[PDB]
């Protein structure tokens, strides 16, 4: 905090510039800053004296781009998304250039990666262009150009991760939320693609044979429940959800939604801590209700509390109010069990909706303070 | 109909004038910016789940009991109404034998409901409370400034008729010197109204030290 | 530490005036500029511990180093008598006001090198010292615009680029101090408003220094509000709120020339307007001819609004035929204009409601 | 070298600033008492000198 000129700032932030070699052609040897980040000082880096140096490093060649508005930077990101193939083409042929040296800047790298992710999300959106407004297995199983582009993007992401796990090591790469979620998403995408490829392989064998061929000509209404196509579609949907979940990686960069995202994220640990007890009480009531209504499989008006899966589903949807009260009535004359179920369901609703949810709100407020 | 809704929305223009509901309106309005900031992320997660559910149920146009997740518009509508609890759970069941996709949809819909109704809504409530604290810290002064702006909008001599029938056609130097002297005196008094600190007390201890040295020297002579 | 020198420093630090005087008279070999473990000579210690007689004795000694730093330290700690005693030193014969003169050791200065005595006094808010320095012509230089392109600013930017911003913010901190504002300009309220506007403008441009510039603008706003707070009679209230009533022409037949109030609103002072002294004048302007309508209840005012809604065509008819009248002059009042517009909006909403009168039931 | 000079300068500045910030603390009973005992000892010395 006491530094006055840039020489003292460099001495404190970087260290001995004589013994320490230059980090790059113009970098200030951020080794000590890396050490401070690793030690979670959290305030030696957030100080404005460190902030100005980090910002100056962030914009190496984009001196005038700092003063642009947010809309201008969004337009720049869109333009980079449009011209990414041109940038990739000119990177190999011209290593050093007026544009080539700019592309090597860290902010330009971040913009390029963000624009690539925007292109990937756009490809995911447009992969279903056939049914935006509305709506023989050889035709179904074959890949499209959009599908091939998505496959190439997934392979590139997987290879980039592999490079990172090689450059960091097993433990270093792992203990990180982005790394943990990017691995799950890529694994699910690979599973979907492998299932699609197996379906295509079976269809190609059937077409090569031209009985064992009648099954592959059946319509979707008569498809096998364990068909690889269905598994591929489900895994693809989950992978799309996870890919859009990955979009929060670059939001910390923005000043408008960075601190808000950090504040919301710091509450997730307490939410999980409360959800443990929530699941405990849920298991309690689920097993109680399942044991109560196990015998009346046909007497019940609906199958709400007949099996463990059904009881779990009914009690889960009771949290959001999507489960009705008729799931307690029994067509038989026995009102003892029906009223026992009424009392248990009422106690469950009071505990969950009123007590536990309000206490969760109070816990969230106390943490957010 | 939309213009009538907007016209009745315009009715909040003159409510700042009232003392009963002026500061309350200002306090509620100061939360809208944070509400929009949170709604950006809310819409991001909404788009995530909407596209996922649309890709999941795109093919089963006729197999589904309802048209909830058949098209992009329908998926958007279903997920929007799931926020207020007006969307049922039967929008996941499929008449076909395939339970894999049905259970995938069940899991995705449950995760969406947990994220939106429980997590995101409670965090929005917490954000609103945190903002409203500091909003209440300075509500009176902000309401006074808003009412002053409202008055100055009418202080001009230009407009007199309402919307109907509108279509047809030295001493000052002395006072400043006095007030500046008074401000200097009051600022010095307010500075004197500060708590004593270690440095200040030490300056006094050194007085006594120097006084003791002088007196002992005079006694020695 | 040349035990004679250590004894001399020990005597100087703790106000042993007889010992230091006898040493200055009879040593002839003592090093006056000897420093202690922290590199502080006798003068710096005496100034730090607020010893006036020792300060005068050392000042009478020639070839005494660390005099500019001694003045800076005295100013930063108040010590008005010591500051005046140091200012009488020949080095400050109205020539050193506002290199290496202010260094407190071999390498470096106690404060930022750009912080001149006037800037330091303004920072510490020492009214006596600020007044003294201003009487001696000390002035803060009012640093150039952020996007200035002159040779000197360009050299300062390309040389350090970090001392430049610190010097700029120190100069603004000196300018925005209440003491300097009150004692420097002949129109402290106008200058404070203008400086607050300038600092608010610069707060957006510099991202790192946003908090500092906003704090300085808040200091200017606090000065304006406090200056308004001290008014006792309506003459002072008008002088602060409106300004010079002689140079400024009347706003209307009876208006107090609210130009300065408009400027304060445009600059988002937010508290010079909300102050009760401004509030009473604004309320008096709000009810020009409705002197008795102020004390009415809310229900009475609602009834007045309803009556104006009923009689709006009559008011419009009488406005054109009679420009000045008992009712005509009342209608020109700002509160009557607001009531008329609100009643017109009520009529419009009623028309919207009754447009569907065919299917209410 | 240059780095050693800068570190020495910054450490001296930090020592001075820390001492000032310590001086920026509120006076407490013990501190004030130390001053009262000064006056007591001064009074004893002066009265003894007056007696002689
Ligand atoms: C806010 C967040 C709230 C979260 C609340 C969450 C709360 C969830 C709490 C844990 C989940 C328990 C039930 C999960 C479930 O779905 O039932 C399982 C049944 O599987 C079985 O047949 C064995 C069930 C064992 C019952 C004991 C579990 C309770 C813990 C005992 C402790 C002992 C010590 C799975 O069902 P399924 O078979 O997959 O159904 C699909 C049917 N199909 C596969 C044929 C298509
Ligand atoms: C608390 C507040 C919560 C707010 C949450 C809000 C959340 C809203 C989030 C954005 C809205 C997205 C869907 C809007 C919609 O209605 O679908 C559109 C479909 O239009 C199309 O056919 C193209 C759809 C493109 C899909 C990609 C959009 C998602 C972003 C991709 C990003 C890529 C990077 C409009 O439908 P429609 O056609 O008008 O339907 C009417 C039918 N009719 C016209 C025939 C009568
Ligand atoms: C415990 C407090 C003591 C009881 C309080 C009031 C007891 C008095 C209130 C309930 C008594 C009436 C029960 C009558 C009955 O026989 O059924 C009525 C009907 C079938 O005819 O069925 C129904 O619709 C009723 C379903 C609701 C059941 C009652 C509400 C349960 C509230 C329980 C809360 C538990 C505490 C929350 C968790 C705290 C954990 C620390
Ligand atoms: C994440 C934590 C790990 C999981 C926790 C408990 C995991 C244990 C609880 C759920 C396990 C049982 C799933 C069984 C199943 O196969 O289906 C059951 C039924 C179809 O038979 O379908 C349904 O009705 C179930 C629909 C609900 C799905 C489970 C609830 C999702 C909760 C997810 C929360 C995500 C975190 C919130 C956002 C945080 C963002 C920072
Ligand atoms: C980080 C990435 C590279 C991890 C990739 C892991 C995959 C190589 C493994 C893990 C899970 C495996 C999948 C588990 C489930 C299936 C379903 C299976 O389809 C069926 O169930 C048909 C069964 C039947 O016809 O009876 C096709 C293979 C597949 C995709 C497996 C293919 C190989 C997978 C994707
Ligand atoms: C355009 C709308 C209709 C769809 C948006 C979907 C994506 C294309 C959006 C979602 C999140 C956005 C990103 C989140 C925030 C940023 C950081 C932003 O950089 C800043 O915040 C300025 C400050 C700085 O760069 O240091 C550059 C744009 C970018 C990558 C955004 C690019 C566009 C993204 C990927
Ligand atoms: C806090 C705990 C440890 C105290 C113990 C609770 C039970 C002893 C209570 C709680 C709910 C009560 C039940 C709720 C209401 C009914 C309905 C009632 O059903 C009938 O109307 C009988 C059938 C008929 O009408 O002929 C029988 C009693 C019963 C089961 C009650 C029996 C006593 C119960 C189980
Ligand atoms: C009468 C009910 C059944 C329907 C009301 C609909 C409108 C006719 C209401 C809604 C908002 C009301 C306005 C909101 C508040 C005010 C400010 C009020 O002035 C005050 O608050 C007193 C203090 C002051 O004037 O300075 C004069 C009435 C008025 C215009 C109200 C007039 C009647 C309005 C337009
Ligand atoms: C946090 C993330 C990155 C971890 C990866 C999550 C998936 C690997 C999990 C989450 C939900 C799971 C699914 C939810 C429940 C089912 C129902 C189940 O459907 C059946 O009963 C099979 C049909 C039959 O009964 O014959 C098939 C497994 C499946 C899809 C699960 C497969 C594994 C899934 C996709
Ligand atoms: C702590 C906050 C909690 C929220 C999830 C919003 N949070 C974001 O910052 C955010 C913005 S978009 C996004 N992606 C996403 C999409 C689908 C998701 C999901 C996340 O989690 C479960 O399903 N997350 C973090
Ligand atoms: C910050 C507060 C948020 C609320 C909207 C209430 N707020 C009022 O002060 C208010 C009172 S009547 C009104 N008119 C109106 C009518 C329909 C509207 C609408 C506004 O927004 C959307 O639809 N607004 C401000
Ligand atoms: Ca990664
Ligand atoms: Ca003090
Ligand atoms: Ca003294
Ligand atoms: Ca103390
Ligand atoms: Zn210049």
């Amino acid at each position: 905090d006491l530094c006055r000129n840039t020489e003292e700032v460099e001495a404190i932030l970087n260290g001995d510039v004589e013994t320490l070699q230059s980090g790059d052609h113009g970098r200030p040897n951020l080794s000590r800053l890396k050490l401070a980040i690793k030690y979670e000082v959290k305030k030696f880096v957030a100080h404005p004296n460190c902030q100005q140096q980090l910002l100056s490093i962030w914009y190496e060649n984009l001196s005038g781009l700092r003063q642009q508005t947010m809309a201008v930077k969004f337009l720049v990101v869109l333009a980079v998304a449009i011209g990414l193939p041109f940038l990739a083409l000119i990177y190999w042929f011209a290593p050093c250039s007026k544009m080539g040296k700019i592309m090597r800047g860290p902010f330009m790298k971040f913009v390029a990666h963000a624009a690539s992710f925007t292109i990937f999300l756009g490809l995911l959106v447009m992969n279903a262009a056939d049914r935006f407004e509305g709506t023989f297995r050889m035709k179904t199983s074959c890949f499209s150009w959009m599908e091939m582009l998505i496959i190439s993007w997934v392979i590139g992401m997987i290879w980039a991760e592999c490079k990172e796990i090689w450059t960091q090591g097993p433990k270093e790469y792992l203990f990180e939320l982005w790394n943990m979620l990017d691995f799950g998403m890529l694994a699910i995408f690979a599973a979907s693609f492998i299932a699609r490829f197996m379906a295509f392989w079976h269809a190609s064998k059937a077409q090569s044979i031209i009985d064992n061929v009648k099954y592959y000509n059946l319509a979707r209404i008569k498809w096998d429940p364990s068909d690889p196509q269905i598994i591929s579609e489900g895994l693809y949907a989950i992978a799309v959800v996870l890919s859009f979940s990955r979009i929060a990686y670059i939001l910390p960069a923005n000043e408008s939604f960075g601190p808000l995202q950090i504040s919301l994220g710091r509450t997730v640990k307490d939410i999980f801590k409360f959800m443990v007890i929530f699941i405990m009480v849920f298991v309690a009531f689920m097993i109680g209700m399942f044991n109560l209504y196990s015998y009346y499989i046909g007497a019940k008006q609906n199958e709400a509390f007949t099996t463990v899966e059904e009881s779990f589903k009914t009690l889960f949807w009771a949290i959001f109010g999507l489960s009705e009260v008729k799931s307690v009535v029994i067509n038989y004359n026995h009102k003892f069990i029906e009223n026992i179920g009424y009392v248990l369901y009422g106690v469950y609703n009071v505990t969950m909706v009123i007590v536990l949810l309000n206490m969760l709100i109070a816990m969230i407020n106390s943490s957010f303070q | 109909a939309i213009a009538v809704v907007l016209s009745f929305s315009r009715i909040a223009y003159i409510l700042p004038a009232n003392e009963s509901f002026g500061p309350l309106q200002i306090s509620l309005g100061r939360t809208v910016k944070d509400i929009f900031k949170f709604m950006v992320i809310f819409i991001m997660v909404f788009v995530a789940f909407m596209i996922g559910m649309f890709n999941l149920y795109s093919y089963y146009i006729g197999a589904k009991q309802n048209e909830a997740f058949t098209t992009v518009e329908e998926s958007f509508k279903t997920l929007f109404w799931a926020i207020f609890g007006l969307s049922e759970v039967k929008s996941v069941v499929i008449n076909y034998n395939h339970k894999f996709i049905e259970n995938i949809g069940y899991v995705l819909y449950g995760v969406y409901n947990v994220t939106m109704v429980i997590v995101l809504l409670n965090m929005l409530i917490a954000m609103i409370n945190s903002s409203f604290q500091e909003i209440e810290d300075d509500a009176d002064v902000e309401w006074k400034f808003a009412r002053a702006k409202l008055w100055f909008s009418y202080f001009e001599e230009g407009r007199t008729l309402p919307v109907p029938f509108n279509l047809v056609p030295r001493q000052y130097q002395k006072i400043m010197k006095r007030l500046i002297k008074r401000y200097v005196l009051q600022a010095q008094i307010d500075k004197e109204s500060d708590e004593v600190n270690e440095g200040e007390l030490k300056e006094i201890k050194q007085d006594i030290s120097s006084l003791r040295y002088e007196l002992l020297e005079e006694k020695s002579q | 530490l040349s035990i004679e020198e250590e004894r001399f420093l020990d005597a100087a630090e703790y106000g042993n005036i007889p010992v230091v005087r006898k040493m200055l008279e009879e040593c002839h070999s003592l090093n006056v500029n000897c420093v202690d473990y922290m590199g502080q000579n006798a003068l710096q210690l005496a100034v730090a511990n607020e010893h006036l007689e020792i300060t005068e004795l050392l000042l009478k000694k020639e070839n005494l180093s660390r005099v500019g730093d001694a003045l800076l330290l005295a100013i930063s700690k108040g010590y008005v008598r010591i500051v005046e005693a140091i200012l009488s030193h020949p080095a400050f014969a109205e020539g050193k006001r506002l290199d290496d003169f202010y260094a407190y050791d071999e390498d470096g200065t106690r404060f930022s090198h750009d912080v001149t005595p006037i800037i330091l006094a303004a920072h510490c808010q020492e009214y006596e010292i600020v007044h003294t320095l201003l009487r001696k012509g000390a002035r803060i230089e009012r640093p150039h615009d952020y996007f200035c392109k002159c040779n000197d600013c360009n050299q300062k930017q390309k040389h350090d680029s970090f001392s430049h911003s610190r010097s700029r913010i120190n100069a603004y901190k000196g300018l925005a101090s209440p003491a300097y504002l009150s004692l420097s300009s002949e129109d402290p309220v106008m200058t404070a408003l203008e400086l607050s506007n300038e600092l608010a403008v610069l707060a957006n441009i510099e991202k790192e220094f946003k908090n500092d510039y906003k704090k300085l603008s808040m200091q200017c706003k606090d000065f304006v509000v406090g200056l308004l707070d001290l008014c006792r009679n309506t003459e002072e209230v008008e002088a602060i709120l409106n300004g010079d009533v002689e140079t400024l022409q009347s706003g209307d037949h009876g208006r107090p020339n609210l130009s300065r109030l408009k400027l304060a609103i445009k600059y988002e002072v937010k508290k010079f307007v909300a102050h009760p002294n401004c509030q009473q004048q604004l309320l008096s302007i709000w009810y020009e001819n409705l002197s008795g309508l102020r004390q009415q209840t809310m229900a009475v005012k609602f009834l007045v609004v309803l009556a104006v809604a009923i009689g709006l065509p009559f008011l419009a008819l009488i406005y054109w035929f009679a420009p000045c009248s008992k009712m005509g002059k009342i209608m020109r009042g700002p509160f009557m204009k607001f009531v008329a517009h609100a009643a017109s909006f009520t009529i419009f909403l009623g028309l919207l409601v009754m447009n569907a009168a065919d299917r209410f039931e």
